[PDB]
């Protein structure tokens, strides 16, 4: 059993950091921001052995045949912002719009992720993110690719969201 | 279905003329097909157009492929339009 996931969000929010923490179980500081690729890891979710096929997206300014395929066949989407960058939080609405549009559906499995919750400070208020997630009817999870906080929960929640819609 | 078919066709003829030192006069579009790619930010579309054009008088058909990057969160600027193929038939 495979779950096809797609990780989206503005550059520098920690899409790669999150992905590499789930796959390789360590924090990578400086991952080439241009590198887009899919990665597979077998895991157990609620007693189920399954395979996650995750596209870490990058380079939204240029057409990607890879991303094209995953937009069409992707089952669920992690929309990531950084809790210390307001712009990345604002970009969320357009990401969601494009995902709904490509699926021609409001009811797409999706989890809103607030990354970098390790930092002592934050700019984007938690309640703001909760409020938005609620309006969309999707889960909101706070993560830290640095400390591994909420990373498993982020991807597994998505898998659970995909399960609900099947 | 697109409301910019005739426009993209004219662009094709223009871009051909420009590149190929030609003077085809666009007449009309006889067939059009779309390959729409909704991406994480932009929309990308490949247009496949069959158009009638006049070549120093005589009416000929040309198949053109036009590649269009277009945004639905901010007007123009990071939009883009490109002739990829233009061949007589
Ligand atoms: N403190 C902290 N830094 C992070 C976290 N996730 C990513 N980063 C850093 O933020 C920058 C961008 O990360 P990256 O995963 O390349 O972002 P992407 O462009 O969305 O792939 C890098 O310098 C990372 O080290 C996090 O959870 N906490
Ligand atoms: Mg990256």
């Amino acid at each position: 059993t495979e779950y096809k996931l797609v990780v989206v969000g503005a550059g520098g929010v920690g899409k790669s950091a999150l992905t590499i923490q789930l796959i390789q179980n360590h924090f990578v500081d400086e991952y080439d921001p241009t590198i887009e690729d899919s990665y597979r890891k077998q895991v157990v979710i609620d007693g189920e052995t399954c395979l996650l096929d995750i596209l870490d997206t990058a380079g939204q300014e240029e057409y990607s045949a890879m991303r094209d395929q995953y937009m069409r066949t992707g089952e669920g989407f992690l929309c990531v912002f950084a809790i210390n960058n307001t712009k990345s939080f604002e970009d969320i609405h357009h990401y969601r719009e494009q995902i709904k549009r490509v699926k021609d559906s409001e009811d797409v499995p999706m989890v809103l992720v607030g990354n970098k919750c390790d930092l002592p400070s934050r700019t984007v208020d938690t309640k703001q993110a909760q409020d938005l997630a609620r309006s969309y009817g999707i889960p909101f999870i706070e993560t830290s690719a640095k400390t591994r906080q909420g990373v498993d929960d982020a991807f597994y929640t998505l898998v659970r969201e995909i399960r609900k819609h099947k | 279905n697109s409301l910019e078919i005739e426009e993209l066709a004219r662009f094709a003829v223009d871009e051909h003329n420009k590149k190929e030192n030609a003077l085809l006069e666009f007449v009309r579009v006889v067939k059009a097909k779309e390959q729409h790619s909704i991406d994480i930010w932009y929309d990308f579309t490949m247009y496949y157009l069959t158009l009638e054009a006049k070549d120093g008088g005589k009416k000929k058909l040309y198949e053109a492929k036009v590649w269009v990057k277009k945004l639905n969160n901010s007007h123009t600027y990071k939009n883009f339009k490109e002739l990829q193929e233009f061949k007589p038939v």
